């Protein structure tokens, strides 16, 4: 009865983290600072104005960034590097995302491990002209995202809570010195739905 | 690879569900083939309900009703229609008040032809709270959302498809590597899958590298524009593709007043105003509709369903390419097909 109620609410605090890195990817990218970076190259100034946005609201960014030209990727924020998304492997996500405006579920294998992620990009435009000078993408790992599964914790006041894809662990929330490990729960299951497109991920929660 | 997005796309439908396929290939046939009367008479005369955008400067919807009217006649299938009409600039309200016309006739079928995200409500309500069996027109790419009760019949012709079809005859025509630009739509829905479709296409299967591309304001004004920016900054292109009509045909300008109508550039949809600019020249390609497609196959999937018979539930008219090298002879041709019962 009670697992309808418990199952909305995870679902709508996972849709909240997407949809505000959602809104600043979109604001983010009509700025003036990433299209002059277009021109100059200057990687200095593009820096210091991620860190800027990031600070404000620092839960809601995703894990790594980068943006394209036509040709290819011209700038990586060199956070792709520690997960094993390494350059081939960028390449590739930008090439898979081949449409703007929506998010991605991508399953990939690196040297380190699979790497479960949601990628999107938006079209960087010249506000006078129209031209679309290339994408940014923001990327959203998944693997043992700690501060994503600490906050769906902690906003849904359950005690816990595991990511699964397919009836294999990808994060959790553990301390470690509770009763049960992650396997023992593999209570209430969550299947992740986005857009009425069903993945293979699901939110375990323990709240006994 | 799995895009988090709230439709199917037309193919991915059919091959999600292989008998829709055959059911929509069925469809398309009997379309195409001349009439072949209902087997099992009614009782009584079907209701049928269409809901129509008004004030409308185009003859699309006018030609598309025709076409239905037609066919449920050479059909033998007796109805009485009710037609309902919209103010395009009107608020939700009032739009909605004028919708209850269409649930007053109490229809057996109910065709409706306007956004389905602004007047989601009343679709949905059709969908969960009647017993009329909704059509919807202009759409080809069913809503997830309602995979477990879909509408009656899906009808439109699918902007993938025939931007695809596009896509395979510049990939035929030019070598690996060619340079080319976009002029898209307006930013959107349209611009995404006439556009990058296209554009994910070339790439993939022709490996064409695209030099530039714009968003416009949808209009003959801003595709000029946006031709001229494009060519000063990207001058080394040997074609342009463009997402709409006016978008092209005033791109067509724009190589005209820069010298440059060795750059090829197609239309999109192949009503009046392209095919005179083909015949001229100024047009090198488009993809063409044949309009009365979906007023037969609506008229077609009524027939079996009062036959007993299972109905797609989505269904795509058909496109023809057409170039400036066919004869007059072979577009006059494809003018009576697309018009074949719409005009007189």
């Amino acid at each position: 009865r009670t697992k309808q109620q418990t199952s909305a609410l995870i679902h709508n605090i996972f849709d909240s983290h997407f949809a505000a890195i959602q809104i600043h990817h979109d604001s983010n990218s009509k700025s003036e600072v990433i299209r002059d970076f277009y021109t100059d190259r200057d990687t200095d100034v593009l820096n210091f104005f991620f860190l800027s946005i990031d600070q404000s609201d620092p839960s809601h960014t995703p894990e790594f960034r980068f943006l394209t030209d036509h040709k290819g990727i011209i700038w990586d924020d060199g956070n792709a590097h520690f997960y094993g998304v390494n350059d081939l492997i960028l390449d590739s996500l930008a090439n898979r995302v081949s449409f703007s405006n929506n998010w991605y579920y991508i399953n990939v294998m690196t040297s380190i491990g699979s790497r479960h992620m949601l990628v999107r990009r938006v079209p960087i435009l010249d506000p006078s002209t129209g031209e679309v000078l290339g994408f940014s993408f923001n990327a959203v790992v998944l693997d043992n995202n700690f501060a994503l599964m600490e906050k769906l914790k902690s906003e849904s006041n359950v005690d816990n809570v595991v990511l699964v894809a397919n009836s294999v662990p990808l994060a959790n929330s553990l301390i470690g010195d509770e009763p049960y490990n992650v396997a023992d729960v593999l209570v209430i299951e969550t299947p992740i739905v986005v857009n009425a497109v069903t993945t293979e991920l699901c939110l375990l929660t323990v709240q006994d | 690879t799995q895009v988090l997005n709230g439709y199917w796309g037309y193919q991915e439908f059919l091959d999600e569900f292989p008998e829709q396929r055959n059911l929509t290939n069925a469809l398309s046939e009997a379309v195409r083939a001349q009439p072949v009367p209902l087997s099992k008479p009614t009782q009584r005369p079907i209701k049928i309900s269409v809901v129509y955008p008004g004030q409308q400067v185009s003859d699309y919807w006018v030609r598309n009703i025709a076409s239905f009217e037609k066919r449920l006649y050479k059909l033998n299938i007796n109805y009485q229609l009710n037609q309902v009409f919209t103010r395009p600039n009107a608020d939700i309200k009032q739009q909605s008040l004028s919708l209850m016309e269409a649930l007053k006739s109490k229809s057996d079928y109910l065709i409706f032809t306007l956004d389905t995200t602004r007047h989601r409500k009343f679709v949905e309500h059709v969908l969960d709270s009647t017993n009329t069996k909704l059509i919807l027109q202009n759409i080809t790419t069913p809503v997830r959302e309602w995979d477990k009760h879909q509408p009656f019949l899906y009808v439109g012709f699918d902007h993938a498809e025939g931007s695809r079809e596009l896509a395979t005859e510049f990939g035929k025509f030019f070598p690996k590597h060619t340079y080319y630009s976009v002029l898209y739509f307006s930013e959107g829905y349209i611009s995404d899958v006439r556009g990058d479709t296209f554009i994910h296409q070339v790439n993939r299967d022709n490996n064409f590298e695209l030099q530039s591309a714009y968003y416009t304001k949808a209009t003959k004004q801003s595709g000029y524009d946006a031709a001229k920016a494009s060519l000063a900054k990207h001058p080394d292109v040997d074609f342009i593709y463009a997402c709409s009509t006016d978008v092209a045909l005033g791109a067509v300008d724009a190589l005209a007043e820069l010298g440059r109508e060795d750059i090829m550039i197609n239309g999109w949809g192949g009503g009046s105003a392209e095919l005179d600019a083909i015949q001229k020249g100024d047009l090198d390609i488009t993809v063409m509709r044949m309009n009365d497609d979906t007023g037969i196959a609506m008229a077609e999937a009524i027939k079996w369903d009062l036959e007993d018979k299972p109905v797609p539930t989505v269904y795509s008219g058909d496109f023809e390419i057409v170039t400036k090298a066919d004869s007059p002879e072979r577009i006059e041709a494809l003018k009576k097909r697309a018009f074949r019962y719409s005009d007189n």
